[PDB]
């Protein structure tokens, strides 16, 4: 059974990740999101614990969906003859971090700090589960506005985490690191930290720093809004040209700008309910 | 000129 268990609503959107619909689970009105993808269009595949051929995305979501976290969890999935259907958590009410920033402009540092910490935990969770997301960006982060909680989405560019080099990538070019641009080579964590540097700038300035390849490889970070010296230093650290000069997750979360983070409910009361 | 960026 599929269209019995889940009542399907309006299309939420569609693109490189397939077609995603609003839905409600009928056994308990749980809000969900239903994501379809054609087998013809899947570029990457894996094998489940059952040992079955599945899109890599299912493999990765299953590894990170154990326990609670800052990731949007996979509740279920069906295979169809020409497609796969994934049933996913949906917060309600929700807005993605890309629209939130467009509507509100550059975020206050205290709020940027709360969001960015939550994204850092969510990514740490992924890495601990052997998953590398490879498309961290504002558009792949949802805000649960009531709870003040950020959740990661879209594992369709992801890979298994490994310590050797990656020579394939197909996430968002503007969040991709200079060693991808110049050599079609990168290592997982160091690339992730670059993306997070781009994300932090996006949060505190209102937009990403670089649009063009030449800008990505030049690593000159002009700040277009007032941003504290501590935050500027963290961002420039994340955006070091040489991968090995970038900070680890630990150095980031121990950086002085990162201290005294608000709790998620505090973040909601102060910055989201009003 | 702010905008989304697909994969
Ligand atoms: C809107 N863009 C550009 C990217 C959204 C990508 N995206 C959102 C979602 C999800 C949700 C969405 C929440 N808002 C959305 C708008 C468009 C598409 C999906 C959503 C959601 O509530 N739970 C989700 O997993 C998603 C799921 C699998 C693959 C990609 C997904």
């Amino acid at each position: 059974p599929l269209e019995s268990q889940y009542q399907v609503g309006p299309l939420l959107g569609s693109g490189g990740f397939g077609s995603v619909y609003s839905g409600i689970r009928v056994s308990d009105n749980l809000p969900v999101a239903i994501k379809h993808v054609e087998k013809d269009r899947i570029s990457d595949w894996g094998e489940l614990p059952n040992g079955t051929r599945v899109p890599m995305e299912v493999v990765l979501l299953k590894k990170v969906s154990s326990g609670f976290s800052g990731v949007i969890r996979l509740l279920d999935w069906f295979e169809r003859p020409d497609s796969f259907v994934l049933i996913l958590e949906r917060p309600e009410p929700v807005q993605d971090l890309f629209d939130f920033i467009t509507e509100r402009g550059a975020l206050q540092e205290e709020l940027a700090r709360s969001f960015f910490w939550q994204v850092l935990e969510a990514v740490r969770h992924c890495h601990n589960c052997g998953v590398l997301h490879r498309d961290i960006k504002d558009e792949n982060i949802l805000i649960d506005l009531n709870r003040g909680e950020l959740k990661l989405i879209d594992f369709g560019s992801g890979a298994l985490l490994k310590d050797t080099v990656y020579t394939d990538f197909d996430g968002t070019r503007v969040y991709s690191p200079p060693e991808w641009i110049r050599y079609h080579r990168y290592h997982g964590r160091s690339a992730a930290v670059w993306s997070l540097g781009i994300l932090l700038y996006d949060m505190v300035c209102g937009d990403i720093p670089f649009e063009h390849d030449e800008e990505i490889i030049g690593g000159q970070v002009f700040f277009r809004q007032r941003v504290s010296s501590e935050c500027q230093h963290l961002i420039r650290w994340c955006l070091a040209l040489r991968p090995s000069d970038r900070p680890t997750f630990e150095e980031i979360q121990n950086h002085p700008w990162m201290q005294d983070v608000l709790l998620p409910q505090e973040t909601a009361e102060i910055h989201l309910h009003s | 000129k702010r905008r989304r960026h697909p994969s």
